[PDB]
């Protein structure tokens, strides 16, 4: 399939309601993850279902969605969260998203 | 011997059925060479549902 | 239950209303070996396994 | 139920680098060793299970995989019916009204159709000295033919 | 009573192929039949998983309980769920005598059925119709023929049985059953007093 | 579904003297084929 | 905890095979569902290279790799390696050792879905094709 992430380079400010968005070519059976990659780092998993938060992730993260549309929602824009956010799908094949990008102002 | 019959109930016309079709509606006779046939009538011909 | 975890009932010394059972369920296809469904309905047997 | 489900793979992976995949099959009328993973039903299609069989079970790794199909509008059931003849003193009978229990004191020496505790036929009943076991209601001869009652 | 004098029977696990027949004598054997067998938290073998069949004599020989439960080893001292565990046995001091001793070791949960039979030779077989119990008491007491007295709705194939130690030299012998051909001589009264095993020898 | 009676209240199990088949008490053979 | 360090060269000539070795340091190979390889060309997104089942010799690969990739396991040394043949300048990337975990390993039973999200990753070894 062909995943996509809409907000391209969504620079932000400390304290927001940051809302990402990842859309799939066809519906996935909620088998969508979220990964976060700091510059020069192995990607670090965030969510392993529509909104099934993973261990060690601060509670501020809560994605949502099913089928063909998804999102990742962050309110507390903390300096230890600036980076890149891919979306991964294993419903058909195994592919990663284009990759977003965030920064402070 | 022809009659209207749903395909879903074709199991109730098999030899040896204990259902209501064999007891009260029809029971096939095997005294002659016989065949049982379930089909579908033509859609827009003279046969009226 | 599912096919691999089927429930088995054994009857030995009882009477049952086969008309009630057939009035409820709607048979789609049956295939018998060594006995016929009507034979079960018109006679007794030492056991019945379901 | 939530959905129809059944076992798709049930194999023993032996030893070495798990390079032998021996499938474990069932005998007619018996259960599967992979039923203990999800006895109530498989949650999703293609679920993977592993288990370490002990020395009392042949050894190796038991890998089980199940498949799930969606539920239909109407629940569809499957039945396997088996019967036995001549293996009990009593019997299972359907609701067939044979009438009422009759007496043979007026019919000794006369051939009468009978249905005695599920055993039916025709024969001639003659008063006799008791032979065979009392609790075993039927005395059969050397050819499985009833000769006493 | 002090310490219990028992044997290694609680830890041995033996196969259940075609069933077994038991010669009694007076004491009555206690059995633990199940399908899946492993070992406890202490490394001692003899743990039965899932539903297990118990044949526990009770009432000073006047009753035979039959249970199909899931036994959970309790974690108390000297119990199967503890760090120290040698064996388990059923002991007398009441129609619930030996059953109460068993509950001191295991906790019975999900008991499908509990049966009691009022009560030599004993035998057990399994078939598509369940586990069948046989006894010579239903026939003539002086006789040795075993008669069916209980059909039990246990349809998982029993593969192992364990003799539970009992602490009241009463000795009993367990023989394995085989799919053999026999020549049974029925007398006039119907009981078998002479048999030939066809595969025993040439004659 | 059977009640099976109340759970036992015994806090600890009773110690049992373990004897192997090699002990004279249980090694006695009285054949009964 | 499982940490996955990997080792291999950094410079591979055209048509010369590329071998990497990722050794697991927590638990063992047989305490997981399947072990997978992930690559990422510089600034071009991630990419799935293939995976190997922990139990059995069943393996799956990316069809876009033209069956040039062989990933095997060796329980003796507690490692699983990767071989990509006929390497090109377009194949230069950073290769991430990965793991797919069971949802639970309780009693003696481990239960995992048919496809799960990669959970614990290695640091990654950066390769290059040049002369
Ligand atoms: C014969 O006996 C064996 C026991 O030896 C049975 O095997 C057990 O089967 C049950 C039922 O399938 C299993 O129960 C499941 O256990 C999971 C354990 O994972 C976590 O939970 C425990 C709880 O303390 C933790 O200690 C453990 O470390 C894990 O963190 C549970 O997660 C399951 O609960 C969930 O199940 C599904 C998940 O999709 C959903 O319904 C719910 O979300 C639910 O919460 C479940 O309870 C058990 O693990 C098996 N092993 C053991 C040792 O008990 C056989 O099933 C039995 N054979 C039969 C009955 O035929
Ligand atoms: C039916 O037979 C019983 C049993 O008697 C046996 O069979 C007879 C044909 C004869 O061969 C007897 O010697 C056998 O013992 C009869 O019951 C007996 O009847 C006799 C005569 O009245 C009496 O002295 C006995 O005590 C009875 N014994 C028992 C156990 O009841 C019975 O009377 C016969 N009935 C008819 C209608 O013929
Ligand atoms: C077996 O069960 C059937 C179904 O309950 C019984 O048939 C019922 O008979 C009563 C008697 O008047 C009717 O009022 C019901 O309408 C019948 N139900 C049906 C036809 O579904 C039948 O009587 C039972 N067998 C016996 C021997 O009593
Ligand atoms: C002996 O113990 C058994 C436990 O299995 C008792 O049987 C149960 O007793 C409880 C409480 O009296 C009842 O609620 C259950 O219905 C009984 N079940 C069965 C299968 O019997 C038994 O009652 C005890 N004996 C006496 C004399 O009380
Ligand atoms: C007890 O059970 C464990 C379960 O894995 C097994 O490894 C061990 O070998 C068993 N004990 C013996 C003496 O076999
Ligand atoms: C066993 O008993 C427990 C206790 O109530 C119950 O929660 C569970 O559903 C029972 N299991 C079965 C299979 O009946």
């Amino acid at each position: 399939i062909v995943m996509t992430q809409s907000p391209a380079t969504l620079s932000l400010s400390p304290g927001e309601r940051a809302t990402l968005s990842c859309r799939a070519s066809q519906s996935v059976s909620s088998n969508l993850a979220w990964y976060q990659q700091k510059p020069g780092q192995a990607p670090r998993l965030l969510i392993h279902s529509a909104s099934s938060r993973a261990t060690g992730i601060p509670d501020r993260f809560s994605g949502s969605g099913s089928g063909t549309e998804f999102s990742l929602t962050i309110s507390s824009l903390e300096a230890e969260d600036v980076g890149v956010y891919h979306c991964y799908q294993h419903s058909s094949g195994y592919t990663f998203g284009p990759g977003t990008k965030l920064d402070i102002k | 011997d022809y009659f209207a019959y749903p395909l879903s109930m074709k199991s109730y016309m098999q030899p040896g059925s204990a259902g209501v079709i064999s007891q009260y509606n029809y029971k096939q006779s095997f005294a002659n060479p016989t065949c049982r046939i379930f089909a579908t009538a033509p859609a827009n011909l003279t046969i009226t549902k | 239950p599912q096919v691999y975890n089927f429930n088995r009932l054994v009857f030995t010394n009882c009477n049952y209303n086969l008309t009630k059972l057939l009035s409820l369920f709607m048979v789609n296809e049956f295939s018998c070996d060594g006995i016929s469904p009507d034979a079960i309905a018109r006679g007794c047997y030492s056991s019945l396994t379901v | 139920p939530s959905s129809y489900s059944f076992i798709s793979k049930c194999s023993r992976l032996t030893g070495d680098n798990s390079h032998i995949e021996t499938p474990i099959v069932i005998n007619p009328g018996e259960y599967s060793i992979c039923k203990n993973f999800a006895p109530n039903g498989f949650s999703q299609d293609g679920d993977y299970f592993t288990r370490q069989l002990s020395q009392l079970e042949g050894g190796g790794i038991l890998v089980g995989v199940g498949s799930v199909t969606p539920m239909t509008d109407t629940l569809q059931m499957g039945f396997i019916i088996s019967v036995q003849y001549g293996t009990d003193t009593n019997s299972v009978c359907p609701m067939m009204d044979l009438g009422n229990s009759t007496t043979i004191t007026d019919k000794l020496g006369v051939c009468v159709e009978y249905n005695l505790y599920g055993v039916s036929g025709r024969g001639v009943f003659i008063n006799c000295t008791a032979v065979g076991v009392k609790q075993q209601r039927f005395v059969y001869d050397g050819f499985d033919n009833l000769i006493g009652y | 009573l002090g310490k219990l004098f028992v044997s290694d029977y609680a830890t041995k696990v033996v196969p259940f192929n075609n069933g077994f027949v038991v010669r009694i004598g007076k004491i009555y054997p206690a059995f633990m039949l199940g399908s899946s067998v492993g070992n406890f938290s202490n490394g001692v073998s003899g743990r039965y998983f899932n539903h297990t069949l118990l044949l526990l004599p009770d009432g000073c020989g006047t009753r035979l309980w039959a249970l199909y439960c899931v036994i959970e080893p309790r974690n108390g001292s000297y119990c199967p769920g503890n760090s120290n565990y040698n064996t388990f046995a059923v002991f007398d001091t009441n129609t619930n005598a030996t059953l109460n001793s068993f509950k001191e070791y295991f906790d019975l949960q999900n008991c499908s059925f509990i049966y009691s039979f009022n009560i030599e030779w004993f035998g057990i077989t399994q078939n598509t119709q369940g586990v069948h119990l046989y006894s010579s008491r239903k026939g003539d007491l002086y006789g040795s023929n075993m008669f069916l007295f209980a059909t039990l709705p246990v349809y998982d194939g029993i593969k192992y049985y364990t003799v539970i130690p009992r602490s009241i030299w009463a000795a009993f012998y367990i023989y394995s059953l085989h799919k053999l051909t026999y020549l049974l001589d029925f007398s006039v009264d119907g009981y078998i007093r002479r048999a030939v095993d066809c595969g025993h020898d040439d004659l | 579904d059977v009640d099976s009676g109340p759970p036992s209240s015994a806090t600890s199990c009773k110690e049992a003297d373990m004897r192997n088949s090699s002990s004279e008490f249980f090694n006695k053979q009285w054949p009964m084929p | 905890e499982v940490q996955l360090l990997e080792s291999g060269p950094g410079v591979v000539r055209p048509s010369e095979t590329l071998s990497l070795s990722c050794a697991v340091s927590g638990g063992s190979i047989s305490d997981s569902y399947r072990w997978s390889w992930i690559r990422q060309p510089p600034g071009k997104g991630l990419e799935w290279v293939g995976y190997i089942f922990a139990t059995g010799t069943t393996t799956n690969y990316n069809p876009s790799l033209k069956s040039r990739v062989t990933i095997s396991k060796d329980t003796s040394k507690n490692q699983f390696s990767l071989k990509l043949s006929s390497v090109t300048a377009a194949d230069t990337a950073v290769y991430y050792c990965a793991r797919e975990p069971f949802k639970y390993c309780s009693g003696g039973v481990c239960y995992a879905h048919k496809d799960n999200s990669l959970d614990v990753w290695g640091q990654g070894v950066l390769v290059t094709v040049s002369s």
